[PDB]
């Protein structure tokens, strides 16, 4: 089984303001399938504020 | 001397005068008579100073 | 056409005091009277109101005054129990009239008490 | 002189527990009256207790 | 959470301590440590106080208090030397950060003076 340890994104932060947290949950961490099997597209705007 | 009427249930019509000194429901909950934190006097007094 | 107050003499605490605010005029029914509270050099302040049909006071004389009408005599008067001396200020008294407003406000009369 | 700090965001504000109570003895706003604040949006509010 | 003090003991008159103050938090060297104490029967007063290297005394506490923070144990000592009778009291540390929001107080330690 896959085992995840390492998390080095940040170091400290200070200013926190607004946090959304989703339910925990599991996800899959194993599989080495050569062809691709899926595809995500996604979109990301920021239009006044939003 | 100068009072001014401050608590009033809705905008007076145009031209209307409103001189009435009975004591505005200016609280969610009613009190009658006197004064709390709650329905307080209508009418309150510039401070007209040289 | 005016009004005048006249009263306010020297009592003791918890004495009890008649002042009356008699009305030049014919109609000072309608007038309801209004008294008001001033500090000697501080800021002013309401008393009472007895608004025809029903009455209101203040804070500092809820429900100790027995605040009357003289509709006979087109005059009013406000009835002064449990004084304290920490009421030693100047009442007033004015009525508007519902017609053409306009106001008739008095001179003021002392409320000194002692105490002991 | 140790006055809080505490950030309010992304919440709903609803006073008819807090105005309603008559615990409050003192409740003074300067900008509008205590019964319009429901009616209106807010932004970042800090809580700030001493 | 209850901060957790230690290093007082019942010592005679003269000795020494070390007392302790404990926190949980990585802000722990924005935070500021004030200590008072209560004599028994008898009103709490100043103890000591230490702003990041700064040190400040009162009146009768001064010269013998010496305070130093170990901000990255999470742990500040207050050296305490030379005990008097006036000085048996239950030491109670204070945490206040650079604003004085998310204070915390503990149980503390008890510190007693025996004179010979
Ligand atoms: C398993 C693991 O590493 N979990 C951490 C979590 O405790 C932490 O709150 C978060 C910060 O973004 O990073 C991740």
């Amino acid at each position: 089984s896959w085992m995840e340890s390492e998390f080095r994104v940040y170091s400290s932060a200070n200013n926190c303001t607004f946090e959304y947290v989703s339910q925990p949950f599991l996800m899959d961490l194993e599989g080495k399938q050569g062809n691709f099997k899926n595809l995500r597209e996604f979109v990301f705007k920021n239009i006044d504020g939003y | 001397n100068y009072l001014y009427r401050l608590f009033r249930k809705s905008n007076l019509k145009p031209f209307e005068r409103d001189i009435s000194t009975e004591i505005y429901q200016a609280g969610s909950t009613p009190c009658n008579g006197v004064e709390g934190f709650n329905c307080y006097f209508p009418l309150q007094s510039y401070g007209f100073q040289p | 056409v005016q009004l005048q107050e006249s009263g306010g003499g020297l009592v003791q605490a918890g004495g009890s005091l008649r002042l009356s605010c008699v009305a030049s005029g014919r109609t000072f029914s309608s007038l309801n009277i209004v008294w008001f509270r001033q500090a000697p050099g501080k800021e002013r302040k309401f008393v009472a109101a007895i608004n025809d049909r029903n009455t209101a006071y203040a804070e500092s004389v809820k429900g100790r005054f027995t605040i009357s009408r003289d509709n006979a005599k087109n005059t009013v008067h406000l009835q002064m129990n449990s004084l304290k001396p920490e009421d030693t200020a100047v009442y007033y008294c004015h009525s508007a009239d519902v017609n053409g407003g306009m106001d008739y406000w008095g001179k003021g009369t002392q409320v000194t008490v002692s105490s002991h | 002189y140790a006055w809080n700090r505490k950030r309010i965001s992304n919440c709903v504000a609803d006073y008819s527990v807090l105005y309603n109570s008559a615990s409050f003895s003192t409740f003074k706003c300067y900008g509008v009256s205590p019964t319009k604040l429901n009616d209106l949006c807010f932004t970042n509010v800090y809580a700030d207790s001493f």
